[PDB]
């Protein structure tokens, strides 16, 4: 009776039908029950990875007792849930936790074996001391309590290991992770548990896609476990919007709901430069206002003539968890892949061999065609200077997030010698910064989605390179505390200024020369820039002068140019050898300087506009 | 009844309004709500790098129950706080805490499944009683089975530093990365916040107040993250501006305070029996002088203003910026113009000849006051080169005490 | 690649009593202390630094090592695998004579055979061509979209990437810059949708579906 106040009944539980269907596994549940039915040291222990079922495997069994497929040294006995928690509750005097204990272990072996004690999460059985836990180790090695337990692989090797007295009365059981085919079975018999719980339907197509896709992208947690989740959001978010309007309905209309008060607590602002943000803002609402009304309309057109999961709520799922955008180009993205090197030309312009091969590689992995395991690109582009080689990586990593400093950029002309490699891998244990992890390796764990860029590649120590030498053609490299990250997902970048010149086998054997054939040989292509033409030019000229123009916007201060000027600067901009930095040293030489001087000295005002004019030689404001 | 005495109730204080509002973050609150009404494993952990927003989030999740905007699962369900400081106050006794623990999760669990527990920084949990791992991990089987909800938020690096540690319990919580926001998104959050500071300090913020705080607090302070330190200069502002509206403004209070010290130092130097102190006399007196002309000029100055400032505007926040950061934010208020003007004739004090030169370093320094240089590019960078003795290395120095009154301001390194 | 330094070895062997990383144990060991049946590889071994080569002098030919904690893991059922790039310009004489220069003779002494792999013919590239077109037809197929290749077209493909300085990479990135840019170009422009079976076919230097 001791047995009732620190102990559930797992096979009373697994009478009422109250645990989920236990499938597969044949060879562990035989293994714990020949061991489990032995004289002496009958108590077995499961050990594994953490979510590879190893619970499942003792509620397995009990359901298996209860039917009566077990053998006769088994039928008919009854499973008890030991709580080690429940024990130390109030036990602050001298002797009551081992007067607990003793009458629980004396009520055990007063049965004749009827009972088999499951202790769970076992390698807290060490302390309760303060001598705890350590009587147990006659009754133990006799065969008298039948123990299972079930710890995972290194918290053993942490708690029990230590104690080569106590872990000897232990047999083994290695629970290993299952494949995607046995998971899709093991898919297939839990579905109808959730298709119950949420009012909802689950399609088979989606049970193996869950399971294949939470194979390539998710890999920091284990098999089955990290692909039920996959299946219980989705349902979980299909009820949610059966009973509200759709998404894509919701947050349009949430939205609209904000920028109403907006613009109501704006227009009151007795203010002169808040009169261009309200005339802006007042038309983002009735563009909004638009496709509300439109999404409510398209919702009828289906609503009078998406009602189970499929293979696309698991898609978006495990988009947005972890960031990769796995999706089915929902005709919104298609439209604009398919003008890609259109919206990257408004801030590069030339290098059409380079702009189409950078974009190349995007749709082709966006459409699925790439090899899955394996970074999306991998190329590095080098020529002269100032050409734009640095750019185009920055005009990228802004098309894919919107943001010009959501990438990871490392500046690679620190690595001067070959020990500074230590700072993007870390440190093995045992040294000063090692509960630091890597550098470049913890950023990609966190959002592996980012485009990383090496930056003058050439002048670090051809040692840097031999650790890129696997992170090209497998996506992989480990840091200190053992966690391999992933790189499968990213966008490889290293620039570089080797040739300074040379036509083009000037260039392509001086990197030959300084890099390895097994480094040239991971990459794709290697891109070659060009130089700027004069017509070019004329075109630079227009964009530095908008960036100025939009950095002057802060004073409502605009200015007006003249073709002459604007013909002007790009003949100004000289030196074929320079590139196109002279050219936005020559705008701030002409025009900043006297603006500038102007500015401070009255006689220019906000609101105003000035004029630029070619002097006989110079510029006049 | 446990509860009741281990933690507060944040719908309560929903209720009570007392949480600010929440703006924005659907995604994430959507998120939020789908991860917290599954069958099993629903434990959502907000996971993100400092300030940017994540309990903020929670409380909007609380004050989104409150109106009524959730579905049909999360009605009525009760947002509870955790506190496992209080919890662990004396309990030097071998039982006193397991004790307090199993009755919280009694009650938790006797309730139908309303409760909705919520930790903040759950990096916290890990080695709460320690003697011998026990404790901590008694709600290891209850979060498998999803009886406690338990939505909580640490940051980003105390996550892989306390929790990843521990592979077995990780594998109960999912993550929700929030990440920061742009300008464009901080100004509207700002747009609505600007009421309880507008109340509690007795003045009025222009909407140019906003919009200024979010650029200048991501141009400059590259160090915090943006829904905050946009936050702390609107709120240092409007606490500098009601100070002011105590009797006297700045800039009167520290001349008059100046004046003072000047006063009580000449009446105590006056008896002194020296010869050498006769001189160190002869200019204090005039200093004070001509300190007390100003101290009149702006007295009176005052007077016609008020016979003939109640809120921020673009320009506080920059003196804020100013005065934090110590990086000139403003915007020329005619102290320093004529000075700016005055620069090359000022640096032919010390350094003669190479107008050529000085002229090329005062128009560096000049464009970037006005707001014309480039904003993420140094203010300049210039070599020059030429024979000895000539006054390279004096132009630099001269340079840098133009520039902050000190030549050991400067930071110099001998390549 | 990343063993590059004396102190990287308690990268795979632990720390030592009494410091940092502890409680982790090795990193090699720690999962050939359990389930010994593995195979290990360790890929460009010539990239390491000449002390991290005198560990693998007791793994080798005696099979067991000590790591941190004083446990000795065994050896005795695993299969060690070297791979590496040493000389690849000279016929067989470069080959050894680098090995000899860059290895102990203690440490080539206790491996079997150290063998040495050709390097592909162009007849050898056909039977690579079609497990390429395979494997990516096999990729393909989650939206039964499986291709169908003239012969032709296979024997096009197996005679322009081929330079024998670069091995058999040329072929697959021109598989891929000849096959899947054309496919994506026409799979999201419409007109391909799925349950679809393109054919391939030699146009006189480029290959159109
Ligand atoms: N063979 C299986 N058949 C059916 N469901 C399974 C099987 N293996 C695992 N599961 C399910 O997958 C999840 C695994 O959870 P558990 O095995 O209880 O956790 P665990 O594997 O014990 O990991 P730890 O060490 O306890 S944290 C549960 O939802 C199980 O129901
Ligand atoms: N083709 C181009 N289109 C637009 N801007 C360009 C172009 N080429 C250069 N620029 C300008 O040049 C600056 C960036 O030049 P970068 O390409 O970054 O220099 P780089 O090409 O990296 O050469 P190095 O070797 O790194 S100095 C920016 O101010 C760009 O506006
Ligand atoms: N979306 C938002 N809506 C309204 N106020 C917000 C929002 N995001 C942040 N804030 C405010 O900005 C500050 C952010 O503080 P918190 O987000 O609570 O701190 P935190 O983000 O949790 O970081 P830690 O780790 O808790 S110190 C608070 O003053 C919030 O009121
Ligand atoms: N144009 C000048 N105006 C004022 N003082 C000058 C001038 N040129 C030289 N001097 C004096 O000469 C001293 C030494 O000149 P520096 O500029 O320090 O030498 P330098 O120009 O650095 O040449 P090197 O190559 O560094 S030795 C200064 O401390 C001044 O006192």
């Amino acid at each position: 009776q001791a047995l009732q106040k620190y102990s559930t009944d797992l096979t009373a539980r697994a009478r009422e039908g109250k645990l989920d269907p236990v499938i597969g596994r044949d060879n562990e549940i035989r293994r714990v029950v020949q061991v489990l039915s032995r004289r002496t040291k009958n108590n077995p222990v499961l050990i594994g990875e953490p979510g590879v079922g190893k619970t499942a495997i003792v509620e397995g069994l009990a359901q298996r007792i209860v039917a009566g497929d077990v053998p006769e040294s088994l039928r008919d006995k009854t499973i008890v849930a030991l709580d080690l928690g429940s024990m130390v509750a109030g036990s602050k005097y001298r002797g009551e936790f081992e007067e607990r204990l003793k009458a629980v272990l004396d009520d055990i072996k007063n049965s004749a074996g009827q009972i088999i004690t499951f202790i769970d999460e076992l390698h807290t059985i060490v302390g309760a001391g303060a001598d705890a836990g350590n009587m147990i180790k006659p009754m133990l090695a006799r065969g008298e309590l039948r123990l299972v337990g079930a710890t995972t692989l290194d918290e053993y090797r942490k708690h029990i290991e230590k104690d080569a007295a106590l872990e000897r009365r232990f047999q083994q059981v290695y629970v290993g992770e299952p494949s995607v085919e046995d998971t899709i079975g093991i898919l297939r018999g839990l579905k109808d548990r959730y298709e119950v719980h949420h009012g909802v339907r689950i399609t088979d197509s989606a049970l193996v896609a869950a399971a294949t896709l939470s194979d390539r992208y998710i890999t920091a947690r284990f098999l089955p476990d990290k692909a039920i989740d996959l299946v219980d959001e989705a349902a979980s978010r299909l009820r949610m919007e059966i009973d509200s309007r759709p998404v894509e309905i919701d947050e349009v209309e949430r939205l609209v709901r904000r920028l109403e008060i907006e613009e109501m607590a704006l227009s009151k602002e007795e203010d002169e430069a808040s009169a261009e943000r309200l005339a802006k803002l007042r038309s983002e609402l009735a563009d909004q206002k638009e496709k509300l009304a439109e999404l409510t309309t398209r919702w009828q057109n289906e609503k009078n003539a998406k009602e189970e999961v499929g293979p696309d709520d698991i898609a978006d799922v495990v988009s947005a968890w972890t960031g990769i955008p796995a999706g089915r180009l929902l005709e919104g993205e298609t439209a604009k892949l398919l003008r890609m090197e259109d919206e990257l030309g408004k801030r590069v312009i030339g290098q059409k061999a380079a702009v189409t091969a950078v974009s190349d590689a995007v749709r082709r992995s966006r459409a699925g065609v790439s090899d899955p395991n394996r970074p999306t690109g991998a190329f590095m582009f080098l020529g002269p200077t100032g050409v734009g080689k640095t750019e185009l990586a920055k005009a990228l990593a802004d098309f894919l997030f919107d943001d010009e400093r959501a990438m990871v950029r490392i500046d690679m002309s620190e690595y001067g010698e070959k020990h500074t490699v230590a700072r993007l891998i870390g440190a093995p244990p045992g040294y000063v910064g090692y509960e630091a992890g890597g550098q470049l390796t913890e950023a990609v764990r966190r959002r592996p989605y980012t485009v990383v860029l090496f930056d003058e590649i050439e002048k670090a120590h051809p040692d840097v390179f031999d650790v890129l030498l696997q992170v090209l053609d497998e996506g992989r490299l480990t840091d200190g505390h053992g966690r391999t990250v992933d790189f499968r997902n990213t966008i490889l970048i290293l620039t570089s200024n080797l040739g300074s010149g040379g036509s083009a086998e000037q260039v392509l054997a001086a990197v030959r020369a300084t890099f390895k054939p097994e480094f040239i040989n991971r990459l794709d292509d290697v891109l070659i820039f060009e130089g700027l033409n004069p017509e070019e030019l004329v075109r630079i000229v227009d964009i530095q002068l908008a960036q100025l123009g939009k950095r002057l916007a802060q004073r409502r201060l605009q200015l007006q140019v003249s073709l002459p000027a604007k013909r002007w600067l790009a003949q100004r901009g000289f030196d074929p050898v320079y590139g196109a930095r002279p050219l936005r040293r020559l705008v701030q030489q002409a025009i900043g300087d006297q603006l500038a001087k102007m500015l401070l000295a009255g006689q220019v005002h906000d609101g105003d506009t000035v004029p630029v004019n070619v002097s006989p030689d110079a510029d006049s404001l | 009844q446990a509860l009741q005495k281990y933690s507060t109730d944040l719908t309560a204080r929903a209720r009570e309004g007392k949480l600010d509002p929440v703006i924005g973050r659907d995604n994430e609150i959507r998120r939020v709500v789908q991860v917290l009404s599954r069958r099993t494993k629903n434990n959502p952990v907000l996971i993100g790098e400092p300030g940017v927003g994540k309990t903020a989030i929670v409380e909007g999740l609380a004050q989104r129950i409150v109106a009524g905007d959730v579905p049909e699962s999360l009605r009525d369900k009760t947002i509870v706080a955790l506190d496992l400081g209080s919890m662990v106050a004396g309990s030097k006794y071998r039982g006193e805490f397991e004790e307090r623990l199993k009755a919280v999760l009694d009650d938790i669990k006797n309730s139908a499944g309303q409760i909705i527990t919520f930790i903040d920084e759950l990096h916290t949990i890990v080695g709460a009683g320690a003697t011998a791992m026990d404790a901590g991990n008694m709600i290891k089987p209850m979060l498998a089975r999803g009886e406690l909800r338990l939505v909580g938020a640490t940051t980003l690096d105390e996550y892989r530093k306390h929790i990843e540690k521990d592979a077995a319990l990780e594998r109960r919580f999912q993550q929700v990365y929030v990440g920061e926001p742009s300008v464009e998104d901080t100004i509207g959050i700002l747009r609505g916040l600007k009421d309880r500071y507008e109340v509690h300090h007795g003045v009025r913020i222009t909407d140019s107040a906003l919009v200024a705080a979010a650029t200048l607090s991501d141009r400059y302070i590259t160090a915090r993250f943006l829904p905050d330190k946009a936050i702390d200069l609107v709120d240092e502002a409007a606490s500098r501006l009601r100070m002011e509206i105590d009797s006297r403004p700045v800039e009167i209070d520290e001349v008059e305070r100046l004046v003072r010290r000047l006063e009580i130092e000449e009446m105590a130097l006056s008896k002194e029996e020296d010869e050498a102190s006769a001189e160190r006399l002869a200019k204090l007196r005039s200093e004070l002088a001509d300190q007390k002309e100003k101290l009149a000029e702006l007295t009176t100055r005052w007077q016609n203003e008020k016979n003939a400032k109640e809120e921020v505007g673009p320009d506080d926040i920059a003196d804020v910026v100013s005065a934090w950061t110590g990086i000139p934010a403003g915007r020329l208020l005619e102290g320093e113009t004529a000075k700016l003007l005055r620069m090359e004739d000022e640096l032919g004090k010390r350094v003669i000849g190479q107008k050529a030169a000085v002229t090329a370093v005062s128009d560096a320094v000049r464009r970037s006051r006005a707001g014309v240089s480039d904003p993420n590019r140094p203010t300049g960078a210039f070599m020059f080169l030429g024979p000895t003795g000539v006054g390279k290395t004096e132009l630099a120095k001269a340079l840098a005490d133009f520039l902050f009154d000190d030549e050991r301001a400067m930071v110099r390194i001998d390549m």
